[PDB]
C-alpha cells in the first residue's frame, strides 16, 4: 500500500510510551549508544520502565508521563531513516505482552516448534473469521487471544456448529512490512485486514 | 558568675534618670550615612539564598528526603527572616529616608508574605520601644507570665487545672515556646478592629491590612493550586515557621534574663535602665549574621532610631567600647534555648527570679488556697 493507506488501517491500534513533559521520549540507553523507545503495547510494562526510571534517576519519573499514540504516527516515527532527521541510533522496538507471548508459544505447540521462542508482537487471526461490513467482508486481525476466543465461540454459537478454525498466530511487524510491500494479489488480500484493539472485545 | 546560662559578658548596674537616644552622640555621624551597596547587598543576599533555596525546591520536590526538604526550608526562611528585618527597618522610617515612598512600598511588599501589617508593625513596635521592659503595658514583647496572674488562673479559676494553666502549661514549658511569635502574629491584627486606631488613620490601617490579605487572597491559593498540602507544608509553611522561629528567638533573648527585672511605671521603670541595661545582644556566626541582616543587633537602634541596618555592629562595638560594664552579650547555643525553655518560665515580681513552672506553682498551690 502507500503509507496513508497504511497509517488509516493502523489506526485503531494505540501503543503507550513514556515521554518527558515536553513529548520527548524516555530512551533507555544502556551502553554505547543503543537507544530504545520500547513501545508498550500494554500500560502495565510502561509503568514498570516509569519504576525503573524512578529507581534509578528519581528527577525524570516525575517529569515523565505515559503518552497514548495510534501507531498511524508510530508507523511515521519507524518508517523515516534517522540518520536523514539527524537524531540516529535510536532503535525504536516493540515490546509485546507477555501473556500474550505465552499463548503464541502455546499456539506454536501445536504443530510442535521450539515454543520458547518467538519474534516481534504477536498477532492471532482464525482461518475462517470474517466481519461482514456494509457490503465489504474484512478480515480481522486480532492483537489479543481473548478477543479472538469471544469472537471465535461467540460467531460460531451464532451460526452453529469441527469448529475450531485453526488459530494461527504471526508478528505485528512483518504484517506492517507485508501492508507496506504488497503490490499484487497481496495488495487486495491485505485491503480487506481490520485490527482489532487489545481490549476491544471486554466485558461489555 | 552570669556565663552559668550562656550569657557570657553580663552588665553589672546601670543609674537610673537616662534616656536611650542621649547615647547617640556617642556614635559618629559617618554611620548614620546611606551605603547604597550595602542596602542593596542586605536586599539581595537574603534574596538570594531564597532563590537558591526555591529553586532547590523545583530541583527535587517530593523525590528528597525530609532532613534535605528542613534544610531547605530553613535556608528560605532565614532569608525571609532577613528581609523581614529590612522590612523592618524600612516600617522604621531608616532604609532609604531619600525615598519614603518605595520605603513604604517595599516594606509592605516584603511584609505581604509574613502576613504581617507595616503600620501595625511600626506602631506596636514603636509602643515597645516606648514601654521597653515595663509591666502590664508592653504587651508587644516578651511580657512574662507573672506569678500572680499565674496565681489567679491558679485559685480564682479554682484547682491546678483551667483553660490559661493548660495553654501556658503547654506553652511556656515546651520548646513551641520558640514558635510563640505565631501568638503573637494573631495578636497582631487588632482582631481586625479599626476602633483602637486613631479615625484618621483608618486608611493607612486598612490598607495595611489589605496588603497581607491581598497576598493570603491570591499567593496562597496560587500556591495550594499548585502543589497541594504537599506543595503548602514545603514551600511556604515550613519557610513561615523558620521565620517564626528566628523572630521568636531574637526576641526572646532580646529581654528576658535573671538579671534583667521587670518593674511596672512608678515603681522604678527607667528607660535607660531598661534599654541599654535590660537588652542581651544575641551573637551569632558572621554568615548567619549577614544573612538576618544585622537583625540581633537591636541596641544601637534602640539607641539611635535613625541608624541606618549595615552600621549595626559597627555602631555596637563603639557602644560596647563606651559604655563598658553595663551591656549584656550571649552567643547563640543549646544553652540559652534549653534555660529559656525549661528555667525560665515563671517571673516572680519580688527578685526578677525566672523560674520553672511547677515550682512557683508549688508555692500557689499548697499555699493560698492551702
Ligand atoms: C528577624 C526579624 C527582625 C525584626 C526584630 C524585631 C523584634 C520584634 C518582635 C516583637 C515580639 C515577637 C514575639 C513576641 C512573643 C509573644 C508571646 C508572649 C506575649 C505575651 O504578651
Amino acid at each position: 500500500m502507500a503509507k496513508d493507506e497504511v497509517k488509516a488501517r493502523l489506526a485503531p491500534v494505540p501503543v503507550y510510551t513514556v515521554a518527558n513533559p515536553k513529548n520527548e521520549f524516555v530512551l533507555v540507553a544502556g551502553e554505547n549508544n543503543t537507544q530504545l523507545g520500547f513501545f508498550f503495547f500494554r500500560k502495565e510494562d510502561a509503568e514498570a520502565l516509569i519504576e525503573k526510571i524512578r529507581e534509578e534517576n528519581p528527577r525524570l519519573a516525575r517529569d515523565s508521563k505515559i503518552l497514548r499514540v495510534p501507531m498511524d504516527n508510530v508507523y511515521e516515527v519507524f518508517t523515516t531513516p534517522r540518520e536523514q532527521t539527524g537524531l540516529q541510533g535510536i532503535h525504536f522496538r516493540f515490546m509485546p505482552d507477555m501473556k500474550q507471548v505465552a499463548h503464541a508459544l502455546q499456539l506454536y505447540k501445536d504443530a510442535g516448534v521450539p515454543t520458547r521462542q518467538f519474534i516481534g508482537v504477536p498477532v492471532f487471526q482464525a482461518e475462517g473469521l470474517t466481519v461482514t461490513t456494509r457490503d465489504m467482508q474484512y478480515v480481522p486481525l486480532f492483537l489479543c487471544k481473548e478477543d479472538l476466543d469471544i469472537a471465535v465461540q461467540s460467531a460460531y454459537v451464532q451460526r452453529n456448529a469441527a469448529p475450531l478454525p485453526k488459530v494461527e498466530v504471526g508478528s505485528f511487524e512483518e504484517v506492517v512490512m507485508r501492508m507496506t510491500a504488497s503490490a499484487g494479489n497481496e495488495l487486495a488480500a491485505w485491503s480487506q485486514v481490520m485490527f482489532v484493539a487489545p481490549e476491544l472485545l471486554r466485558d461489555s | 558568675y552570669a556565663d552559668e546560662w550562656g550569657f557570657s559578658r553580663v552588665g553589672a548596674d546601670f543609674p537610673p534618670g537616662s534616656h536611650p537616644s542621649l547615647f547617640s552622640q556617642l556614635l559618629p555621624q559617618a554611620l548614620f550615612a546611606f551605603d547604597a551597596r550595602a542596602a542593596v547587598a542586605a536586599v539581595a543576599v537574603p534574596l538570594a539564598a531564597m532563590a537558591a533555596g526555591y529553586g532547590w525546591l523545583w530541583y527535587m520536590h517530593s523525590i528528597a528526603p525530609v532532613w534535605q526538604q528542613a534544610l531547605c526550608a530553613a535556608l528560605i526562611g532565614t532569608g525571609y527572616a532577613g528581609l523581614f528585618k529590612v522590612a523592618h527597618e524600612c516600617a522604621m522610617m531608616r532604609f532609604i529616608p531619600q525615598m519614603p515612598g518605595l520605603q513604604a512600598a517595599l516594606g509592605t511588599l516584603l511584609m505581604a508574605p509574613a502576613l504581617y501589617s507595616l503600620p501595625s508593625w511600626r506602631l506596636h513596635h514603636l509602643h515597645h520601644l516606648l514601654h521597653t521592659n515595663m509591666l502590664w503595658q508592653d504587651v508587644w514583647g516578651w511580657h512574662p507570665l507573672t506569678k500572680v496572674e499565674l496565681a489567679d488562673e491558679m485559685v480564682r479559676s479554682g484547682g491546678s487545672g483551667g483553660a490559661a494553666m493548660a495553654a501556658a502549661r503547654l506553652v511556656l514549658t515546651t520548646p513551641i515556646k520558640l514558635f510563640a511569635s505565631v501568638g503573637h502574629w494573631l495578636r497582631s491584627w487588632d482582631g481586625l478592629d479599626l476602633r483602637h486606631f486613631h479615625p484618621a488613620s483608618y486608611v493607612e490601617v486598612l490598607s495595611g491590612w489589605a496588603a497581607p490579605l491581598a497576598f493570603a487572597g491570591l499567593v496562597l491559593p496560587a500556591v495550594v493550586s499548585a502543589g497541594g498540602l504537599s506543595g503548602f507544608v514545603s514551600c511556604y509553611l515550613a519557610p513561615w515557621l523558620v521565620f517564626h522561629f528566628w523572630l521568636s528567638v531574637l526576641s526572646l533573648t532580646a529581654h528576658t534574663a535573671p538579671h534583667i527585672p521587670w518593674r511596672a511605671e512608678g515603681d522604678g521603670w527607667d528607660a535607660g535602665r531598661a534599654a541599654v541595661a535590660g537588652t542581651v545582644t544575641l551573637r551569632l556566626p558572621r554568615p548567619l549574621e549577614v544573612l538576618l541582616n544585622n537583625a540581633n543587633y537591636m541596641l544601637p537602634q534602640a539607641v539611635a532610631p535613625g541608624l541606618p541596618m549595615w552600621s549595626a555592629p559597627a555602631a555596637y562595638a563603639v557602644l560596647a567600647a563606651r559604655l563598658g560594664p553595663y551591656l549584656t552579650e550571649a552567643s547563640m547555643s543549646l544553652k540559652l534555648l534549653t534555660n529559656h525553655v525549661t528555667r525560665w518560665q515563671i517571673y516572680d515580681e519580688e527578685a526578677h527570679t525566672y523560674r520553672p513552672m511547677e515550682e512557683v506553682v508549688d508555692e500557689i498551690e499548697a499555699d493560698l488556697q492551702q
